[PDB]
């Protein structure tokens, strides 16, 4: 490399290049810095700390005169690897990391051609701020952004554009996130919908403020529940929904509300599992969370009923009455209206005191009789209840499920990017000047 | 060592680190690439992340850096801080949460010819797709992708030292053993740089996970409470105990499936057999729930409430037990009016209160019917599930 | 710009970035300290820390890096790497790991007549002491305390930024708004050596009141749906055999409740989380709940012959209280050895019959006593609930952020 | 003024710290080594990562840094910052978080002489695989490796630091003003070893290192007196369902499961503390799933019991093969109106006769449940036992072997 | 500035950080030094590990840092950065698991004389031996040694700048008050260096736990648990639900066991109060469930399969009872057989359920007995187990 070690003390011994001033003629004059991001891999978005993680290749070009040289002087050469602390750079950072780490992770080389662009291409392992939606989940999908501006220089002294790239000598921007086939993972759990780019100019702000000008690179990704569905929903559904089965429990069993509430730790403790899952905001209940809110009020109803039908079912003469109203109402009425299954002077002296014993079993015969009947008939009446209950409770629970989870099963990120314009940001569709 | 002073001053009087270190501009360096697993320190298969200590073993010839040792008093190596001299900028390109390039800038040996060796460790942090569908006794195949970020191969050309990595100083693992590894050149043309392949050498490690712990600690438990769940069905009605072991079975089995919850990437690729097997045996204990809540329902219908249906009777008390081991048995003083007509009352009150026993022993032999055949159903299905389950996976294993 | 290099190359020219700026002996370097929120991160109890992103903005002047812009080219700013000018060492002095500096040095703006501007971002972990009393309804005042490391208050001396605004500067578009905590006061002020080496201070206040819809869906709801239940236990007969059952798994899902809060409450010991304080308030209640269960269970089983019932029991508990509870209660060898088994038979009978009757009264003594503890608990719950939730909502965010007291 | 800098300029102003201390390129370097431990820090399990703090003292001779006392106002001692000086780069190769080099980078101490000495203090996180056999009676073999990062043996060599009487200590050093015991593991042994190897023409130049040997033991009270006698109480507490009545209330089954969920949260328990490796199951571990096999063979029993207890006439027919062996040998091996009131009063007799008869067959039932309870208890009761007992005296007699190396603490 | 550019040239023209900062090498510097402790940023009882954010004042002269204000426009005090200076190594022997000297290096404050004032800040992070025999009310006296690491005495030698360190910046502490706080000098022998003695100053904290906390979160829902041990033996056999509560009580404590073990240190030197208390109430509790097993076996004792020893009859019904409620035509023919029969059968009847009776109340006789001695233990055991450490604390002011 004799030609290019004379073409690199050329260009910045001989000619006395400053890294330190911008590339321009004129201080007034600015700097175009194109730039352009290819996802390499979404690392991960952690629900909790709202954070998210990606792998980025970040491509930044520029024009630097200082460094043009003839190609035909210096042995053909036409390009140069540099490190990057020779050369002046635009200083791009990413403004909404949420870590304290604003800087490219790696400071590769940067390439100077003999035209004198200089292209800059390092990878990043950013951490950025991405607020959650919990309304839907595990049916949800985000809203992340990636944000990229200068601290150390304005809009007065660069100018943020995004890469154009040509197609049959017709010059279009990129304004996607870039997915190159040879460098791109699939996420298992979140796919990109809409990945669009923009260049943001706040006109409000002064020229010489840093937030006068950005680029933010968006990722609308949607969630692939089905590990959730299977392995979260399906379970907790099936186990809220096994709680009508005290209504069909006979009261004798003696295990009702041992179900019921063993129902309720259950719910209890899927909601300790997912309330781990989520962050604590209060902008949403998640659905989940709705789901198992609403499961276990019906749960401790079901409970209370059960202690209702447990008592009613446990009253004896000695105890209650039962009026006839109420039998007429809960044996008569109810069950045909439910469709319920349904039934259906020597000798004298000496032998009177058998005589009169004999009276005495058989009225007492008599009056448990009675007793044991009035009791099955309490017994009756907390069947014709457990039954009503049923057909009560079991529809409003499914139709409670059924709103749930229909409210989640039909949520659809927006078909373009930004909502009021119609453009979808999409390389299907350039937008030729 | 004066020589090596003398040397070391010599050679970098005009030294560049920026430029390639061959002779001519239009030669490409030759580098050969090695990698030494020393030990695979961690799999995250939740976050997907390999953790692995490395020695990047890197070789190449310094044009510049060569010098006769009969005029330095015979010194014929040296050792040098990488820093001062050009190096290939090998770059993992995979990497998820550690860093891109070298960071242990250690020194490097230099021979009189020109070569340098250059063996930085490394713990690379590298992405690697989980697939689950086999956890816990899963293969996973596990990639390091590196390669010079901004040369390009008609610059800098990296070649593989060895087929396969160096495991020679590899440490042992508790959790994994290494069935497979190869590494493999790529040339790649990227969007970003078209007409201009960049090189690569991705090394892959095909390593089988060690499952013993998670059979230890989740798959015998597993097992335990879904053999469990059947004896509900050999319980009487009259122990009231059914639904206690029955939901206790079901509350265990569930407080497992979110164990294993926590044990596996949320991704939706594909579904674990683990997972497959916990739904499958959640799925069942719950019908087996229904099923008992319908047995003893039926046990304890009475005439007072019920009326035996003919087709009740008729399949499971004379079709059902016939295929059963039959074990089961299928004068005018008004106080002596009163006392005679009350011994009749006593009399028909027991005829009557006998009769309703009997229906009632109807049902309940009904519902012990329903019990037994419920049993060997268990028996059955649960076996043969549990091993559809897993033996497919365990006959694969056993075939290789 | 070659004009520009040879401006910067006058401006170092003997220019030492170590030195404080300073033309005499007795001079002080006036340094305006603002913040600018980006974004409050967190405020984690149990670690009591408040993780903030931010920007200062600190202005000062240094004599040495003046130039007449006349003279050069019609030069009036410059844009210089930090590292290249004397700093002011304004540190966070109250930072909770360490990091006493800026997350980027970035550069300075430099004006002709010496103004040096410098707009540092800077990701900050500070102490803040939390007030746990009222938690998760509490509002808590996180303080960023700003000083001068090293420099005294006779060599540099600290306003705060105002041009006036003595608040923290919040941009209403870019404002990361935090999900659990909403700013109601974002004061700054200049604290005064106390009364050499003495220093001035400049303090920015942060008043952020919770937002507690999680805590109400996740852990008090549950605990109101738990307790209703417990109150429920006393209207299950004893005959039923589940009081136990249910008053027992009450308590336990009040601990897996506990459990659940466990991982979120702060760790001091200065005083007790009102949640905490319903939580215990809940689990003494399902505890008393099923020692009286016990109790009526006990009663109810009490066997008639083995037990004579108290005369004093009878007219409390048969007599005078039901009334209250508005509980009505309802209401020839052959033939000698004929007759013998006979009234035999009678006898024992009468016998099971003034058993039964015994039996039934301590059965009813145990309705009532459940009864009357069934009131009992709906009472002291629905009490307690009350004025425990009324301490919670009543807790209102300061008016002022310096409240006189 | 001061001579340490008339030394300091006279031995600093032409030496080259990049180059080896020796006239010739063939001659070799011989650094004396010696490790100081002044606390083990931690074993962490689930890491398999050893953290200790150490001194590691290395003494050499540079000729180049040689002076006498008498020439310099009698300085017999120079402080000197490390990075001045030429060092041989001694770094822990099995560290598992990437820290290689010292913690503090010390100053040297350059005697008169030539000699240089080296004592910087260290935290080092090394790779330590634990045996979870016999755990929490366990003991582990924690081993530090120490070699030159750059340098070869023929280049760097490494010999044992020498005590007053000459006598090499090849060994962990323990000096009691700067040693901490720790409370959970005692440190039976630290054998050191200079090894040598790849000597051979085909390999190259040779290569060698020095490994300690940390041979330390658990002390596990804590262990025994948190998790395994609470363990082995709600294990043995299986054996009471066994005296249950077999009857409604009897909750017989009640109790078994809920021994059964003790035991899975105690594996829990046990979960949290141990490896998360697979080359061995830890004793705690077999022993918890032996008791929560036997715990669900005893759970299946009680159904088994019940159902026979609870048989009834109505549905069952008296099995008298299972009454002979349960009941027998299971001991021996341990007017119209006048007309029509009497069938109503014979109608009543029979009724109650056939009650009788009926309760008659029930109390057997009840009987044969009894026997095959008492049985099964003594059965279970023996294999419990004999379990547990093989277990825990497989940890019985785990101990340190009879090393030929001195201890590593003096009494 | 122009005066103090001049002056900080002119120092650092032919200055050397190498040597000690002395005319004469035959003497010593003196350091004086100060730890002043701005807060306790935790106590990991489990690592046993203590993190503190402490100010390390350190203070002595260099001689070749001097200069008269005269010369210099009257400048008498400068800022200097630390890093271009000769500076003491002060190094924290117990550093466990952070930084064993300073790594934060903030200015100096030099004086005309050549007196320097360097006040860094650091995270200490120190071993400190967690006694736990009297958690969660427990005091521990932790020390952080600090000593300059390649200078002896006879070179360096530190001087404590007070008695105590300085505590008057300290934020107060949620967990931990100090009750006590001392600073010590030390000169050790080290076998390393046999015949230079090295110095050393050791600040010792001693800090007695807050306990509501813990006794709010932990004990209180343990005593609730083990006095709901106590209740099995009030409650009736035939309720059948004894086993219900006394397992599930064995259950929640067993889950609390979780909790404990995991808030403690795994080290044996010895057993923590709440340890002992945890196991002493869950033998309790097994003892209860063994007992109460006892009793339900007791109370269902068959009258016609068990037969009522003499010894039970003395113990239960006759001796126990008085120190604790009551004590103890062929048709025709055929017929009359049949009365007969029923009045025999009840007989039988009447027998059967006295015996059976008599087991219940000799059942019933030990659950008075034992809800009587548990409640006793139950109360004198936690008695024992608190009082001992809570009235000494009370005590000690």
């Amino acid at each position: 490399l004799n030609e290019e070690e004379r073409l690199i003390r050329h260009l910045f011994q001989e000619k006395g290049y400053n890294k330190e001033l911008r590339p321009v003629a004129h201080k007034e004059e600015s700097v175009d810095v194109a730039l352009a991001l290819t996802l390499s891999n979404l690392i991960s978005l952690k629900e909790v700390e709202e954070t998210l993680t990606t792998n980025v290749w970040i491509e930044h070009g520029w024009t630097d005169n200082r460094l043009k040289w003839n190609a035909e002087e210096f042995g053909n050469i036409s390009v140069l690897r540099l490190p990057p602390d020779m050369v002046w750079l635009p200083e791009i950072v990413l403004e909404n990391n949420n870590d304290g780490s604003f800087q490219i992770s790696y400071s590769c080389n940067v390439l100077v051609y003999h035209y004198g662009f200089v292209y800059w291409l390092p990878p990043a392992i950013f951490r950025s701020s991405c607020p959650i939606s919990v309304t839907y989940f595990p049916f949800d999908w985000q809203n992340c952004s990636l944000k990229f501006s200068s601290l150390k220089y304005t809009a007065k002294e660069i100018t943020l554009s995004l890469k154009q790239d040509a197609k049959e000598n017709r010059t279009y921007p990129v304004e996607w996130i870039i997915i190159d086939p040879e460098g791109f993972t699939e996420n298992g759990e979140w796919e990109i919908v809409h990945r669009p780019a923009r260049v943001n100019v706040d006109p409000r702000a002064p020229l010489d403020s840093p937030s006068r000008q950005d680029i933010t690179f968006y990722l609308i990704i949607r969630r692939k529940p089905l590990f959730y569905i299977i392995n979260i929903l399906v379970p907790c559904v099936l186990i809220s929904f096994m709680v009508n089965l005290v209504f069909y429990l006979p009261a004798d069993s003696g295990e009702k509300t041992s179900v019921a509430i063993s129902v309720l730790l259950a719910q209890s403790v899927f909601l300790l599992l997912i309330s781990k899952r989520l962050p604590a905001t209060s902008m949403a209940i998640p659905l989940i969370g709705k789901f198992l809110l609403f499961g276990m009020v019906l749960v401790t109803m079901v409970v209370v009923i059960c202690v209702i039908v447990l008592n009613i079912h446990f009253r004896t003469p000695s105890t209650h009455v039962l009026s006839e109203g109420v039998k007429k109402l809960f044996l008569e009425t109810l069950p045909e209206l439910l469709h319920m299954s349904r039934p259906a002077q020597e000798l004298f002296n000496e032998l009177k005191p058998a005589v009169d014993g004999a009276n005495f079993i058989v009225n007492h015969m008599r009056d448990q009789n009675n007793y044991n009947e009035e009791k099955d008939s309490w017994n009756r009446v907390a069947r014709t209840v457990d039954r009503l209950c049923l057909f009560v409770v079991t529809p409003v629970m499914v139709v409670g499920t059924a709103w749930i989870f229909l409210q989640g099963v039909y949520n659809q990120p927006p078909p373009q990017p930004f909502p009021g314009d119609p453009y979808s940001y999409n390389v299907q569709d350039k937008r030729f000047i | 060592s004066e020589h090596e002073t003398r040397l070391v001053a010599k050679l970098f009087k005009d030294y560049s680190s920026v430029v390639r270190p061959v002779e001519d501009h239009r030669q490409v360096v030759e580098v050969t690439v090695g990698l030494q697993l020393i030990q695979l320190i961690n799999v995250d298969e939740v976050n997907q992340i390999v953790t692995t200590n490395v020695r990047l073993k890197q070789q190449w010839v310094d044009y510049n850096l060569k010098w006769n040792p009969d005029d330095y008093g015979g010194v014929k190596k040296i050792h040098i801080p990488s820093e001062k001299i050009w190096r290939p900028d090998l770059v993992l390109y995979n990497n998820a949460d550690g860093d891109f390039a070298i960071v242990k800038f250690t020194k490097v040996l230099l021979q009189y010819t020109g070569h340098i060796t250059w063996t930085p460790p490394a713990i690379f942090k590298s992405y690697c797709e989980i697939i689950v569908t086999h956890f816990p006794f899963d293969e996973q195949n596990c990639s390091m992708k590196l390669g010079t970020w901004t040369y390009d191969g008609s610059v800098v050309a990296i070649n593989p030292e060895s087929d396969q990595p160096d495991l020679s100083n590899f440490m042992e693992s508790g959790e994994w053993v290494i069935k497979e590894s190869r590494g493999w050149k790529h040339s790649v043309t990227y969007s970003c740089c078209p007409d201009t392949p960049y090189l690569d050498i991705t090394y892959h490690f095909v390593m089988q996970r060690l499952p013993l712990y998670f059979i230890v600690n989740v798959i015998i438990p597993c097992l335990l409470f879904s053999f469990l769940t059947g004896l509900v069905f050999y319980l009487p009605t009259d122990s009231g105990e059914k639904m206690t072991l029955s939901i206790s079975v079901l509350l265990s089995l569930t407080v497992f499936l979110l164990v294993i919850v926590e044990l596996i990437p949320s991704t939706s690729s594909a579904v674990p057999l683990i997972g497959k097997y916990m739904l499958f045996t959640m799925v069942f204990v719950i019908a087996s729930i229904i099923i008992t809540v319908i047995v003893i329902n039926t046990h304890h219908r009475s005439p007072s409430t019920h009326v035996m249906p003919n087709w009740v009777r008729k399949v499971f008390i004379d079709t059902i037990p016939n295929i059963m081991f039959f074990s089961t048995m299928k004068i005018k003083h008004p106080e002596v009016k009163s006392a005679i007509e009350g011994i009749k009352y006593i009399a028909e009150t027991m005829k009557s209160d006998q009769e309703s026993n009997n229906a009632a022993a109807e049902w309940k032999y009904v519902a012990m019917v329903m019990d037994h055949i419920l049993l060997g159903v268990f028996m059955l299905v649960c076996i043969i599930g549990t091993l559809a389950v897993f033996a497919g996976r365990l006959i694969e294993l056993n075939q290789q | 710009s070659e004009a520009e290099g040879r401006l910067r190359e006058k401006l170092f020219s003997g220019y030492d970035s170590s030195v404080r700026p300073a033309r005499e002996v007795g001079d002080r370097v006036r340094v305006s300290v603002g913040l600018i929120l980006a974004q409050l991160i967190s405020l984690n109890e149990k670690d009591e820390e408040m993780s903030t992103k931010v920007y200062l903005d600190l202005e000062w002047t240094d004599y040495r890096l003046s130039w007449d812009p006349a003279e050069h080219d019609g030069i009036d700013s410059l844009r210089i790497t930090a590292e290249s000018v004397w700093l002011p060492d304004v540190v966070l002095l109250n930072n909770n790991d360490g990091n006493f500096d800026v997350a980027l040095d970035i550069s300075v703006v430099v004006s002709s007549d010496g103004s040096v501007r410098w707009q540092p971002p800077g990701i900050y972990r500070s102490s803040c002491s939390i007030q746990v009393t009222y938690f998760p309804f509490d509002w808590q005042n996180c303080t960023m305390v700003f000083s001068s490391y090293s420099y005294d208050s006779s060599e540099v001396s600290l306003q705060t930024g105002l041009g006036g605004h003595q608040e923290i500067h919040i941009h209403e578009g870019t404002f990361i708004e935090n999900g659990q905590w909403e700013i109601i006061h974002k004061p700054s002020r200049l604290i005064q050596p106390p009364g050499e080496g003495q220093r001035q201070e400049v303090i920015f206040y942060l008043i952020i009141r919770r937002k507690p819809l999680f805590y109400l869906v996740n852990v008090i709801a549950p605990c109101i749906l738990i307790t209703l239940l417990a109150i429920f236990v006393f209207y299950l007969p004893p005959d039923a055999g589940e009081k136990m059952g249910l008053s027992i798994f009450a308590l336990l899902t009040l601990t897996v409740f506990l459990l659940l809060l466990a991982d979120k409450v702060p760790e001091t010991s200065l005083s007790v989380p009102i949640i905490i304080k319903y939580l215990m308030f809940t689990m003494v209640l399902v505890t008393f709940s099923v020692i009286l269960s016990v109790v009526v269970l006990n009663l109810h089983h009490r066997s008639p012959h083995t037990h004579q019932m108290p005369l004093w029991v009878r007219q409390i508990f048969i007599h005078k209280l039901p009334l209250y509870l508005r509980l009505k209660r309802p209401k020839l060898p052959e033939l000698r050895e004929v007759v013998s088994s006979i009234s035999y038979i009678a006898r024992q009978l009468q016998e099971q019959e003034d058993h039964d009757a015994l039996k039934e009264d301590w059965q009813f003594v145990a309705m009532v006593v459940d009864r009357l503890f069934l009131w009992t608990f709906i009472i002291f719950t629905s009490v307690g609930t009350l004025v425990i939730f009324l301490d919670a909502t009543y807790h209102l965010p300061p008016p002022d952020p310096f409240p006189s007291r | 003024k001061n001579e340490e800098l008339r030394l300091y300029h006279h031995l600093f102003n032409n030496y080259d710290p990049g180059s080896r201390p020796v006239r010739e390129p063939e001659d070799t370097v011989t650094i004396s080594l010696k490790v100081t431990l002044t606390n083990l820090i931690s074993l962490n399990e689930k890491e398999e990562t050893l953290t200790t703090s150490v001194w590691i003292g290395i003494d050499w001779q540079d000729y180049r840094l040689n002076y006498s006392k008498d020439d310099f106002g009698g300085i017999e001692t120079l402080r000197v910052p490390s990075e001045l000086v030429w060092l041989p780069e001694i770094v822990l190769e099995n560290n598992i978080d990437g820290q290689f080099g010292v913690a503090y980078d010390a100053n040297v101490l350059v005697y008169e002489g030539g000699s240089v000495t080296w004592l910087p203090p260290a935290i080092y996180r090394s790779v330590c695989a634990v045996e979870v056999t016999y755990f929490p009676f366990d003991w582990q073999n924690c081993s530090l490796i120490f070699r030159s990062q750059t340098y070869n043996a023929e280049e760097v060599e490494f010999t044992f630091a020498v005590d007053n009487d000459g006598k090499t200590i090849n060994k962990i050093d323990i000096d009691t003003e700067a040693y901490t015991e720790n409370g959970e593991w005692a440190i039976d042994f630290c054998p050191g070893v200079i090894r040598r190897h790849h000597g051979g023409a085909t390999d190259g130049p040779g290569e060698t290192d020095v490994i300690y040997s940390l041979i330390i033991r658990r002390k596990p009270l804590f262990y025994v007196i948190n998790i395994i006698v609470p363990c082995v109480l709600i294990s043995g507490l299986v054996l009471l369902a066994y005296f249950l009545p077999a009857q409604a209330g009897g909750q017989k089954c009640t109790v078994s499961i809920n021994v059964l969920l003790a035991q899975t949260v105690f594996l829990f328990l046990i979960a949290q503390k141990i490896p998360e490796t697979s080359l061995s199951v830890p004793l705690l571990g077999r022993f918890l799933i032996f008791v929560m096999v036997v715990a669900t063979l005893i759970v299946m029993n009680c159904v088994i019991v019940l159902n026979v207890s609870q048989r009834t006439p109505t549905t069952h027919a008296m099995s008298p093969r299972l009454r002979h062996v349960l009941l027998e040998l299971l001991p021996r091996l341990l007017a119209p109106e006048v007309r029509c009131c009497v069938d109503a009063v014979n109608f009543v007799a029979e009724s109650t006769r056939d009650q009788e008869a009926t309760g008659e067959e029930v109390s057997d039932w009840v009987r044969m449940g009894n026997a095959l309870d008492n049985i099964c208890f003594w059965a279970a009761l023996v294999l419990f036992s004999v379990g547990s007992s093989l277990i825990f005296l497989g940890a019985y007699f785990n101990r340190v072997p009879d090393l030929p190396y001195a201890p590593c603490i003096q009494p």
